[PDB]
């Protein structure tokens, strides 16, 4: 999902070993997405300037 | 590999390579017997018991 | 020294470069790429990191085309196609580079 | 143009062979391998997942 | 020329102390004690006749206890 | 920018003596011929060695 | 059994005598196979780079 | 012209260029020798030797 995030290719993300890759972490409710960003259009120009 | 647990049988097969080691051979370095120490986290129990 | 002396026997385990972090086009990094380009055999270097040393180098010498510009070619083609297209550039009439092999 | 004109092939010829004979008869004495460890780990910046 | 003379040789040697320090500072990052993560980006030597200043920068500022290990590394 | 003159100096700097070839040389020529080749063919393991 | 052996150099002995032929000695010689370590493992990265 | 011409390994150019360097150092040869030490990187020690 990070890589699908990150299109640039000028970074690159460690490499996971196999030892590594079927470890479990918790992960958010809902992640946070330009649908988000894109409602708070009616205050954004004071958070602009700031 | 049906007697102990997964790192139960590890266990016991390093007790069993340190007694053969000290058991014919003289103290040496054992270059493979490092190497398998040093770098068992980056394997995942079954294949490194299978290996 | 021991990192590419590896490199130039397992035919798959190729150098992969690291580039600075939320800094680019910065007047060392561009000295440095060049240094890499003109120094480091080709055959030691994966295909991605051959394909940004090359991004870095042409982005400067188009006439055009942007450093952001050309980044953006990853799609529409392969990173050792890019690679290819962009030595291929820089071995024409109006421009030469040794890229050492 | 006579032998005088064969004395700088002359010399490398035989520094060749010199190398050569030097290392046929010496003993072969191996090193006992030692300094192995995982120490190479990598740094960076973590991803820190906002919500 | 004294002055001239002496911050060139004060500059010189500063820079053959930092190719060594930062040996030493690896050292001890592959090995558990100042850390990965904590890398200098821009260092500047500043000279005024004999004497002389040294600054480093961070992006992540090290603990209390790392600045003695550097420090102490460094001299 | 850089002034087109600029890059000739860097090539010329770049150059390899003659005895520094040498050198190289004769430790790839004792490497090549004892190492096993066996292992060649070895996937890359623990990503942090390359 | 020394003096048979003509790989590489000229070994020279002479002759001991007419009555210290039967004399013993002990000298141990390793009879195993070493073509086993050699096979292809999935460890063997790690191998060539130490 | 034969035994190791225009085709010999550069460990052998080292045995080829003691005479030439102490040849330009015998007092009374300087001039040349200080142009040699100064542009080495533009004009290099093999063409040199082949010219």
């Amino acid at each position: 999902r990070i890589t699908e995030m990150v299109n640039d290719r000028r970074i690159m993300i460690q490499k996971l070993t196999l030892a590594e890759k079927p470890q479990v972490m918790r992960h958010v409710t809902t992640e946070i997405n330009n649908d988000l960003f894109f409602k708070m259009s009616p205050v954004a120009q004071l958070y602009i300037y700031h | 590999p049906t007697r102990y647990g997964t790192s139960e049988s590890i266990d016991k097969f390093k007790i069993a390579w340190e007694n053969v080691e000290s058991v014919l051979n003289m103290e040496g370095n054992d270059f493979v017997k490092t190497i398998m120490y040093a770098y068992e986290d980056n394997f995942p129990k079954k294949d490194f018991y299978m290996m | 020294a021991i990192k590419m002396m590896q490199a130039a026997q397992l035919h798959r385990a190729s150098i992969e470069i690291a580039f600075p972090m939320n800094v680019s086009l910065s007047p060392e990094i561009i000295v440095q790429c060049f240094i890499v380009w003109m120094s480091i055999p080709e055959q030691l270097l994966s295909d991605r990191s051959n394909f940004i040393i090359a991004a870095v180098i042409w982005a400067g010498f188009s006439a055009d085309d942007s450093y952001a510009d050309i980044m953006r070619r990853s799609a529409r083609a392969s990173d050792r196609q890019n690679y290819d297209i962009i030595k291929a550039a820089l071995s024409s009439r109006k421009f030469k580079l040794p890229r050492a092999s | 143009m006579a032998s005088t004109t064969r004395l700088v092939n002359d010399r490398k010829q035989l520094e060749q062979q010199v190398k050569d004979d030097a290392r046929i008869l010496a003993d072969a004495r191996g090193l006992n391998i030692t300094t192995v460890a995982n120490d190479s780990a990598t740094g960076g910046q973590a991803i820190r997942n906002v919500g | 020329w004294t002055g001239t003379q002496n911050d060139l040789v004060n500059v010189s040697n500063h820079h053959m102390a930092y190719d060594e320090y930062k040996k030493r500072v690896a050292e001890l990052q592959r090995q558990g004690k100042i850390s990965i993560d904590v890398n200098d980006k821009h260092h500047i030597v500043r000279v005024f006749g004999d004497d002389s200043t040294f600054i480093m920068t961070y992006d992540e500022p090290p603990s209390a206890e790392e600045v003695h290990l550097m420090c102490a590394t460094f001299v | 920018t850089i002034r087109k003159d600029d890059f000739r100096a860097l090539q010329a700097v770049l150059r390899i003596d003659e005895d520094r070839a040498a050198d190289m040389f004769t430790t790839l020529r004792i490497m090549i011929s004892s190492i096993p080749a066996v292992w060649y063919d070895a996937e890359v393991v623990h990503y942090p060695h390359t």
